[PDB]
RNA sequence: CCAUAGGUUAAUGAGGCGAACCGGGGGAACUGAAACAUCUAAGUACCCCGAGGAAAAGAAAUCAACCGAGAUUCCCCCAG
RNA sequence: UUUUGUAUAAUGGGUCAGCGACUUAUAUUCUGUAGCAAGGUUAACCGAAUAGGGGAGCCGAAGGGAAACCGAGUCUUAACU
RNA sequence: AGGACCGAACCGACUAAUGUUGAAAAAUUAGCGGAUGACUUGUGGCUGGGGGUGAAAGGCCAAUCAAACCGGGAGAUAGCU
RNA sequence: UGUAACGGGGCUAAACCAUGCACCGAAGCUGCGGCAGCGACGCUUAUGCGUUGUUGGGUAGGGGAGCGUUCUGUAAGCCUG
RNA sequence: GUUUAUUAAAAACACAGCACUGUGCAAACACGAAAGUGGACGUAUACGGUGUGACGCCUGCCCGGUGCCGGAAGGUUAAU
RNA sequence: AAUUCCUUGUCGGGUAAGUUCCGACCUGCACGAAUGGCGUAAUGAUGGCCAGGCUGUCUCCACCCGAGACUCAGUGAAAUUGAACUCGCUGUGAAGAUGCAGUGUACCCGCGGCAAGACGGAAAGACCCCGUGAACCUUUACUAUAGCUUGACACUGAACA
RNA sequence: CUUUAAUGUUUGAUGUUCUAACGUUGACCCGUAAUCCGGGUUGCGGACAGUGUCUGGUGGGUAGUUUGACUGGGGCGGUCUCCUCCUAAAGAGUAACGGAGGAGCACGAAGGUUGGCUAAUCCUGGUCGGACAUCAGGAGGUUAGUGCAAUGGCAUAAGCCAGCUUGACUGCGAGCGUGACGGCGCGAGCAGGUGCGAAAGCAGGUCAUAGUGAUCCGGUGGUUCUGAAUGGAAGGGCCAUC
């Protein structure tokens, strides 16, 4: 179970987040995806943050 | 003279596959017809194929089993009703 | 003496109009990143208590 | 709730919600209860004198249930839309 | 050394018993939890001290909610 | 009596007579029955008193929602075909 | 002189038989060990229950001991008969 | 342990095969009589009365209807030297 | 010599002796909420505990583990 | 070997013959030095073996003496017990029959004896399993704790360095 | 400001001595006719010791308890959840300490879409080069491949290359399947916003079926929903998540 879990924080200022996993050994670079934000009702770039 | 064992005790649960509605059997839209692993059957008219190759009715009507194609594959279609 | 209410079932169940009981679904408290959003979306709304387990609830909740 | 040693239903299932203290001091009023007061005015102290809502109650709504056949002044209470139409049709005067 | 401790006389009172109720000082475990240790049983049983015909408490550094109530004790609700 | 199953060589009883085991209290639900009926009913207590009074209250006639709140609708949702 | 020797009282209890609803809830008969010693016995006293005492067998503590007896919690609990 | 591998006697059919007509044989079926349950239908129900079918083994267990005992009212009544 | 009164008297216990170890006296230790008492009206040639068990010849190697004793430089570490 | 499984180890002695005994060997399953090693005079109601004497222990029992047993008179129990008009055999069958089936045998009732059966009597099997039973005991099981010990504060102060 | 001294107090640390607390199971006197005790003188010790509260360690010395089930008897051994095949008797389902195998993940591309492509093996020829690298042709026709076990599928490929991308979307969900239940599964379509494609269309993770853990308790972010006189707040609730 080396594939740790992270969260994809909205860059729209909202604290909305998707949660997911990654292999931080083989993918050291940060994950950035363009996902739907249901508060703003737009597709906004999300960035990787810690699952906390 | 005590001894032995059995490395072969396991089995899984029965998944209850098969054909839920047979031919000439009136169904509602969305009704599961067949649950199956592969495409042992194939989706014909007014019949959708699920994520797990489950055949469901997209409309209302009677189930029609039929063999089509050059490979003699078994298709399921919904007749109007 | 009075019957005493099972206070956990009083914190877990609510009586509806025709006498049925609503309850929260399970499986929506943790371990949530591996579950599909469809599953969670069908677990947020309250569900009715089934006919089989409705007797144990009424036995635990005598005062409605 | 004992199911054998199986985990019973009231512990398989999660707790939810909280209890509002304001709901214990709120009440709902039929339109049929409006005639049971005297003076043709409806307050909290009038309904409590008529033994309808109870003493500790501080808030009350009037709901379209039953029917009224007399003009009644409603004062200091919330009224639903259908009860507002039935009161104003029977001659009432909803105020604050 | 004074003094004090101590000694002796005299007067008054107490002591002991007793069914329950009462106030207080200590204070279990079996059991139940389908085990068990937190918990329960239960401040129960038991022991001890003291009192009265009853005792205890008692005249707000109390509640309430911006309206107000007006010592203590007891019963029915509130409310399982 | 217990048992898949006892003439069982499975249990119990020497016999007679007497005693000997699903109760009681309070809550709750259902059925029946009786009274009143969108209302029904009082407890404490008073009372010379199984009366009458007493309607503190309880249940019901409205629900939904975690809740505020809305109300024959309400919740979910930006909004529901 | 002797925790010396043989051997009665006295103390003990190795073997056999009897007896085993006994004469006796541990004894009798025939033999047996010690018998001036770490002996034995009388009277009175002290140690109290998770405690005593024990040349130590879990032995003894009123015919009861891997925790006495009596009363109480107590109608403990018993998914067992 | 005693014939002891037709149930026995016994059987050369009183065995076997085939066919046929008889008969015996159950608490089965039928007959006669009687009780009760549940349904029909009709009456004109007195809320049960004809006819009518059919049903009636039964543990655990569920439902329905009763007998008898002691005591209280009826009862300062009735029975009883 | 002792022992399972009531199925075991023995090779079991004890024993004289030996060794280790504690104890400086208000001794250690033990019984006691405590006061106190025993040890002991004794004082290291004494007392307690443990093991062995007359006498004769002897008692060899291992301190890694677990204990105990001694150390106090460093690390860690409580209430405060 | 109070220790040795293999083992009645092998050899020797003793005996007509010795899985025991004694003495050796050592291949010590799995002795061993104060939970002492090896010897050891004396002692032991101690364990094993051998011999002499002795004898009813036995070959193989016989007779006798007494106390019962047996009979009479008197008193007078007990355990046990569903009811009994309470046979054998073969079979059957909760799988080992007085009671069933088939068959055989048997006049009714005592007394003295024996003990093969009544799965005989006595004691709700002590063995075994089970119980979310109990008790006691153990320990580097868990959680506590007496006790011992450490330090802080208090009782607790004054000076000097 | 930097760097330390002076004087003094606020004061801690270790000694140094003292006496007045405290101790005395040292002597003497009195109560006293008394080896207790108390008082007094004196000597020694001396703020030590010793007690109380708090605290760390040790602590079977003592106490309360736990120490699983299946089991061709119990123990020992093995097993306990999930997936695949057979047993399983041509719908589903179906047991044994029956026969055989796997899982407790992976992937930010190994997902989506558009476009295109089609294997294994063998034969011949051919530099190093060899049974077997790469190259060309031919037979063959999926005997291959599928991230991993088995089964069922797969050419319209679900297999293999490249481009652009994030639908590995949020709210819902008619209707069915499956379970005693908790729960698990499939799902067209709707609203919003998005990607690829000219477009029709496809996309709510992967060819499917294993890759998992209830509740409680607690943590983090968001949200006035609540907020015990009132305004806030704490705390709670709801949503996401650990
Ligand atoms: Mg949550
Ligand atoms: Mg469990
Ligand atoms: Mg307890
Ligand atoms: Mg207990
Ligand atoms: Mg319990
Ligand atoms: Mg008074
Ligand atoms: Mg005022
Ligand atoms: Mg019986
Ligand atoms: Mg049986
Ligand atoms: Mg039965
Ligand atoms: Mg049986
Ligand atoms: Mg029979
Ligand atoms: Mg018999
Ligand atoms: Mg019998
Ligand atoms: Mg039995
Ligand atoms: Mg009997
Ligand atoms: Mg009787
Ligand atoms: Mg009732
Ligand atoms: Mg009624
Ligand atoms: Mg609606
Ligand atoms: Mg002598
Ligand atoms: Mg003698
Ligand atoms: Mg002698
Ligand atoms: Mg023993
Ligand atoms: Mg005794
Ligand atoms: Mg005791
Ligand atoms: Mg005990
Ligand atoms: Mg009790
Ligand atoms: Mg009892
Ligand atoms: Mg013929
Ligand atoms: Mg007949
Ligand atoms: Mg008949
Ligand atoms: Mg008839
Ligand atoms: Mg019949
Ligand atoms: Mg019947
Ligand atoms: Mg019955
Ligand atoms: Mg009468
Ligand atoms: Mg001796
Ligand atoms: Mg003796
Ligand atoms: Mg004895
Ligand atoms: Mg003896
Ligand atoms: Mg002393
Ligand atoms: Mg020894
Ligand atoms: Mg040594
Ligand atoms: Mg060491
Ligand atoms: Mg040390
Ligand atoms: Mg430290
Ligand atoms: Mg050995
Ligand atoms: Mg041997
Ligand atoms: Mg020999
Ligand atoms: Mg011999
Ligand atoms: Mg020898
Ligand atoms: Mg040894
Ligand atoms: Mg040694
Ligand atoms: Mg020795
Ligand atoms: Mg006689
Ligand atoms: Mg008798
Ligand atoms: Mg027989
Ligand atoms: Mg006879
Ligand atoms: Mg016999
Ligand atoms: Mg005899
Ligand atoms: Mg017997
Ligand atoms: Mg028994
Ligand atoms: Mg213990
Ligand atoms: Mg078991
Ligand atoms: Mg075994
Ligand atoms: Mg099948
Ligand atoms: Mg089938
Ligand atoms: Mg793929
Ligand atoms: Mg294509
Ligand atoms: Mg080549
Ligand atoms: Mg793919
Ligand atoms: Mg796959
Ligand atoms: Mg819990
Ligand atoms: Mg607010
Ligand atoms: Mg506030």
């Amino acid at each position: 179970g080396i594939r740790e879990k992270i969260k994809l924080v909205s860059s729209a200022g909202t604290g909305h987040f998707y949660t997911t996993t990654k292999n931080k050994r083989t993918k050291p670079e940060k994950l950035e995806l363009k996902k739907f934000d249901p508060v703003v009702r737009q597709h906004v770039i999300y960035k990787e943050a810690k699952i906390k | 003279k005590a001894g032995g064992s059995t490395r072969n005790g396991r089995d899984s649960e029965a998944k209850r596959l098969g054909v839920k509605r047979f031919g000439g059997e009136s169904v509602l839209a969305g009704s599961i017809i067949v649950r199956q692993r592969g495409t042992k059957f194939h989706a014909g008219a007014n019949v959708g194929c699920g994520r797990d190759h489950t055949l469901f009715a997209k409309a209302d009507g009677k189930v029609k089993f039929e063999v089509k194609g050059p490979k003699n594959r078994k298709f399921i279609s919904i007749e109007a009703e | 003496p009075k019957i005493k209410t099972v206070r956990g079932a009083a914190k877990r169940f609510k009586k509806t109009g025709k006498g049925g009981f609503k309850h929260k679904h399970a499986n929506l408290r943790h371990i949530l990143t591996k579950k599909a959003t469809k599953r969670k979306r069908h677990l947020r709304p309250k569900a009715m208590v089934s006919k089989g387990d409705l007797g144990l609830v009424i036995a635990c909740l005598p005062y409605a | 709730g004992f199911e054998g040693g199986q985990m019973p239903l009231y512990r398989r299932l999660p707790k939810f919600g909280f209890t509002s203290r304001k709901a214990a001091i709120t009440a709902e009023i039929r339109l049929s209860d409006l005639a049971k007061v005297e003076g043709g005015v409806v307050d909290l102290n009038t309904l409590k004198a008529a033994n309808i809502i109870g003493i500790q109650i501080e808030f009350a709504k009037v709901i379209l249930a039953g029917e009224v056949t007399t003009p009644v002044t409603v004062r200091g209470l919330r009224v639903t839309k259908g009860a507002r139409a039935a009161i104003e049709a029977a001659g009432g005067k909803i105020e604050e």
